[PDB]
């Protein structure tokens, strides 16, 4: 028991689901039962994946062997669903979680914020932040983090500003993540006032070495190729709480570099990520399904992804070229091809390839083109400013 | 019932299975519902009605009938 | 409150037998153009075991022994009487219809038997649907070569015995039974689409029996029938059971199965009608294309073994169709769906190119009969059966089509 | 459903199911994964054809969790895939797993009889006649009437291995069914009672 839940916790840190699988059937095959708690990491790894489906098979066999979920069970699909942005199945958790005698802590509320942000739920994310302080409780790191993100992803200069100086009133030292969403908010709005003013507080960060490096990066002093060996030197030390951490990193830092128009250079950190096992989902090549996901990518990466996804496209033929932007429950719904990532990835496809991407007739939160029509199709220029 | 019981049995090709497999749908009564029977009521006149609702006729339950001209409680009709 | 808020039988044909021991119970006889029929006069509620429908005493019966020799249960024909020795110059197999006519002539001749009251409710010459009244004409409108010479084989059988043994030299209580081969023909039409053949107990004697049995010869045949014959020994009463555990309402026909597995070719052959629900009909397939008998099955819920198919559009010729068209089976190996294509496409054809080999089409000829003035009996039964087969194998492509679409 | 949706579940059905009997379990994983990423939803046939892939290759363990699957789709699975498992149980001789699989198809509304003769064919196949005589004499006596050559192959496999306690069990359910014993079933018994001591 204590080894085999050793080596799950592992596999579902760094979103291993393969070998993850393979101690689950082990473990049958041996006639042993495992443990509730050695499910949750089975479950852990399923969501880095964004395999849904399998995380629920095994979510509903933990319930077939007795082995019933525990608190940590509830957090581990919170957090998978709330990097889909799948806010339908995170209120069936917080219906159960209500109904099963637990209190909503503040893992729970930070997944709510989370999960309505990534959908597109901007009111209703502010709303359980608010509804969050009338319950007490006492927000942490990530949920001033969770609340940033809410803010910077609607355009909210002053409001961003605000939230980012409290931080530091309290000596905290934001992470490099909270610095890639001011670098957002500000390259939104084309304030390159605020934005030279963020870079040279990361470009001294006698403290950090993390903001140093990503800080310097980004203006492009760190290009070369021995100059890149440093570059990836911070990535690989990020690469080891998992791909949990990593998604988040990555996020940010592809936004910001796509507002600030350092678009070759979001391409190439994109590229970075994939080899390291980030965003698994991401692309789908074979002879039926031509596919790029984004459900779970912010809006400066999903750019990245469909530019890098269409300039390949153009290189080459399958029956279908589809663009993910919305996996879960809300597809067979008319509110997922209202949601700001199927807009948003409908509307950048408009104005690139034309009227060739159109919706689907059968599910909200596709974009497809048939193969006929990718007959009569670089197709996005990557350059920095 | 004893038209019945005939009418029962001129269905049946041996007599004797008939009356085992009467006392043992009987035990099955008593067992499922222990205390409905014994008295107004007995298991194997419920069997018999039942068995002669089964072809389709119509009969009381157990064959069970009352004078409805008793004078009150405490008093027995005297044969 | 109380104050604010298809013609019944003659009533003397229940009668005639009622004042004899016949007995039904929650059903009546009605009498339409195209016969008699017994209709659930109330709701027939379910019970744990079968219900009596009719009781048909013994002595009402006509019944000879299947098998040599030939004995009747009851003996009406006394010692030393002619008819006995036509009756056993038969062919023991074939001429089991000859033997039942004989015995029904001969019990519409004496004054007590009570088929002499009952007879006057069979169907007359004119009426009876059997194909052995049939003119050569009504055998050109069955679209059926082997039918037509089986039938014409039966209508030779007949009238040879009748001029064999009704001859000029009979005796007068000879002559008098059959004077005419026509009446001859009709008594063995009787026979043939009445005749009910069981296995009796009667006393310590059990024996197989043809049997005329008035009133239960009453009941319209269905291959899905809500009731069953049972012999009871004991009382020598023959009982009309509707299926246990099965509901019946109110107007709802009795029924029984005639023939159990039989094709609609057999049943116009011995009772001259035939089904469109039949789910024992066949339809020659070359077996080039074949479909998945699993997928087909569970398409239209068709369960059980292939002698024991039934539906949990589906009827009787889907489930004939199951049986009839050319299927594949690898255990659990599952079917290519582009290679099921081809098959139900190439099945569909071969099912128009036989539907191309009728001048008619199946609705032309349902407007044929209603438009039907002065056709004889067996005319529109000729009519029928050949329309059945038509709706058969137009219900085999729309099956197929169904089948293809839901294999996905 | 448009016609484009039509040919394209032709396409993607033809390819699940190439790689379904091709034995590759692999393989139809990743076709539904397409389906998935192309918006179209797996119904009942899909997953069919990755229960048959992990049972074509012996592979109980992947099988039910093919099924598992179906059922977290909220997908009704076909009375074929339940006999695939049944029939799967039975070879490996998982009498309580073949029990399990024939208690959800009546849960399904299903009909058993014909998924409980394979079971029960599977086991004396593959050398489990003592699981065997469990599975046939639970049907048997829950009310289910076997096949004529189901009735024969029990009682005289019974016979040949000294069981004769199982086989004139199930003789005795045979003639409450209604199929009444023949010379044939009467020397499989005779076979056994001879040896006894006991004339
Ligand atoms: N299902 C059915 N469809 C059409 N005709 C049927 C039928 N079942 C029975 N018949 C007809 O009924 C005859 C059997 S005797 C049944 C009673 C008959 N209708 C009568 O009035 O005397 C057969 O000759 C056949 O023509």
């Amino acid at each position: 028991m204590e080894t085999y839940e050793g080596i799950i916790f592992a596999c579902g840190k760094g979103g291993l689901h393969e070998d993850a699988r393979k101690i689950l059937q082990y473990m049958t095959a041996k006639d042993v039962v495992p443990s509730s708690k050695a499910y949750t990491g089975v479950i852990e790894a399923f969501g880095q994946a964004a395999l849904y489906e399998e995380a629920l098979v095994a979510f509903n066999t933990m319930h077939e062997v007795g082995s019933n979920p525990s608190i940590e069970t509830f957090h581990s699909l919170l957090y998978s669903f709330a990097r889909g942005g799948l806010f339908k199945e995170s209120e069936v958790i917080l219906s159960r979680l209500v109904n099963s005698g637990i209190p909503r802590n503040r893992d729970t509320f930070n997944a709510t914020i989370e999960a309505y942000k990534q959908g597109g739920k901007f009111e209703e994310a502010v709303k359980t932040y608010v509804d969050m302080e009338k319950s007490r409780c006492d927000p942490d790191e990530r949920t001033l983090e969770a609340v940033l993100s809410v803010y910077s992803c609607a355009r909210l200069v002053d409001e961003c500003r605000e939230q980012f100086e409290e931080m530091k009133a309290s000596d905290i030292l934001p992470s490099i993540m909270c610095y890639c969403m001011m670098l957002s908010v500000y390259g939104k709005t084309e304030s390159w006032d605020d934005v030279n003013e963020l870079l040279e507080e990361m470009l001294s960060n006698r403290v950090s070495n993390i903001h140093q490096v990503i800080g310097q990066m980004i203006k492009g002093n760190y290009d070369d190729d021995s100059n890149w060996q440093i570059v990836e030197y911070v990535l690989d030390k990020l690469n080891s709480e998992g791909c949990g951490l990593g998604i988040r990193f990555y996020n940010a830092l592809l936004d910001a570099l796509w507002w600030l128009g350092q678009k070759e250079r979001a391409a190439r950190v994109l590229n970075e990520a994939t080899k390291r096992g980030i965003f698994p989902e991401l692309f789908r090549k074979n002879k039926l399904v031509w596919s790029v996901d984004v459900h779970r990518m912010s809006e400066g990466g999903m750019y990245t992804a469909l530019s890098v996804w269409l300039n390949d496209l153009s290189d080459i033929l399958p029956q279908l070229a589809v663009v993910v932007s919305v996996r879960g429950q809300l597809e067979k719904s008319s509110a997922a091809r209202e949601s700001p990532i199927t807009r948003a990835a409908f509307s950048f496809l408009q104005d690139h390839v034309s009227s060739s991407f159109s919706f689907t007739g059968w599910n909200g939160g596709r974009i497809m083109c048939q193969r006929s029509q990718l007959k009569q199709l670089n197709i996005v220029a990557l350059t920095n400013s | 019932m004893t038209m019945d019981i005939e009418r029962l049995l001129l269905s049946e090709d041996n007599r004797f299975e008939f009356v085992n497999s009467v006392a043992a749908e009987a035990t099955e009564y008593v067992e499922k519902n222990r205390d409905e029977y014994g008295g107004t009521k007995k298991a194997i006149f419920h069997v018999l009605s039942n068995r002669v609702n089964d072809l389709g006729f119509d009969r009381p339950e157990a064959y069970a009938e009352s004078d409805p001209y008793k004078p009150g409680p405490g008093y027995l009709k005297e044969y | 409150f109380p104050l604010f808020q298809l013609e019944s039988a003659d009533p003397d044909f229940y009668k005639i037998g009622y004042v004899r021991r016949v007995r039904a119970y929650g059903v009546e006889f009605k009498e339409g153009p195209d016969g008699f029929g017994i209709y659930a006069s109330k709701d027939i509620e379910p019970r744990r075991r079968a219900r009596v429908i009719m009781e048909i005493p013994h002595e009402l019966m006509i019944t000879i022994r299947q098998k040599h020799p030939w004995m009747f249960f009851p003996d009406i024909v006394p010692i030393g009487h002619p008819i006995f020795d036509i009756i056993n110059s038969t062919d023991p197999e074939r001429d089991w219809d000859l033997r039942l006519a004989c015995l029904l002539l001969f019990s519409f001749d004496r004054e007590d038997h009570f088929w002499r009251l009952y007879g006057d409710f069979l169907p007359a010459a004119d009426e009876c649907s059997s194909l052995l009244l049939a003119t050569e004409e009504d055998l050109a409108e069955l679209q059926d070569p082997q039918l037509v010479s089986t039938i014409r084989q039966q209508q030779k059988r007949v009238l040879e015995f009748w001029e064999k043994n009704w001859h000029s030299g009979v005796p007068l209580k000879i002559k008098r039974l059959a004077e005419d081969a026509e009446r001859f023909i009709w008594a063995v039409s009787i026979a043939q689409t009445r005749c009910i053949s069981m296995k009796t107990r009667i006393g310590a004697l059990v024996q197989d029996l043809n049997m005329m049995i008035p009133y239960a010869d009453m009941l319209n045949h269905s291959f899905e029938p809500n009731c069953f014959l049972h012999w009871r020994p004991k009382d020598r009463i023959l009982e009309v059971m509707s299926n246990a555990g099965q509901a019946i309402k109110k107007g709802e026909e009795m029924t029984i199965n005639y023939m159990p597995g039989q094709k609609n070719n057999m049943l116009m052959e011995r009772y001259g009608f035939s089904t469109p629900v039949n789910p024992w009909d066949a339809i020659p397939f070359s077996g080039d294309s074949r479909i998945h008998l699993n997928s087909f099955l569970s398409v239209f819920n068709i369960f059980g073994l292939p002698e024991e198919y039934y539906h949990d559009f589906v009827d009787g010729a889907v489930i004939a169709a199951a049986r009839t068209l050319p299927t594949w089976s690898d255990i659990d190996l599952p079917p290519i769906p582009s290679a099921e294509r081809k098959a139900v496409k190439e099945l569909q054809d071969e099912c128009r190119k036989m539907l191309a080999e009728y001048p008619t089409t199946s609705e032309q000829d349902q407007k044929l009969l209603d438009s039907l003035s002065e056709a004889r009996t067996t005319f529109a039964t000729a009519v029928k059966y050949r329309m059945h087969r038509k709706m058969f194998i137009g219900k085999i492509i729309k099956a197929l089509d169904i089948y293809q679409e839901r294999l996905l | 459903v448009s016609a484009l949706e039509r040919s394209l579940r032709l396409t993607f059905m033809d390819e699940l199911m190439e790689r379904a009997r091709n034995r590759d379990p692999s393989g139809v994983s990743e076709v539904i994964y397409d389906m998935i990423a192309a918006g179209l939803s797996p119904g009942p046939r899909s997953f069919h054809g990755l229960v048959v892939a992990h049972a074509l290759n012996g592979d109980e363990q992947g099988a039910m969790h093919s099924l598992r699957k179906e059922l977290g789709a909220g997908q009704r699975p076909l009375p074929e895939t339940m006999i695939a498992l049944v029939r799967l149980s039975g070879s490996k001789g998982n009498a309580q797993r073949g029990l399990e699989l024939l208690a959800a198809m009546e849960k399904l509304n299903y009909d058993i009889r014909q998924a409980w003769l394979i079971l029960v064919e599977e086991l004396v196949r593959t050398n489990h006649l003592e699981e065997a005589n469990k599975v046939f004499l639970k049907g048997a006596r829950g009310g289910m009437r076997a096949t004529d050559q189901l009735y024969d192959l029990m009682i005289e496999e019974d016979c040949k291995a000294g069981d004769h306690s199982n086989a004139l069990d199930i003789s005795y359910e045979m003639e409450a069914a209604g199929r009444f014993a023949t010379t044939f079933h009467f020397n499989c018994l005779l076979s056994v009672q001879a040896t006894c001591g006991i004339p």
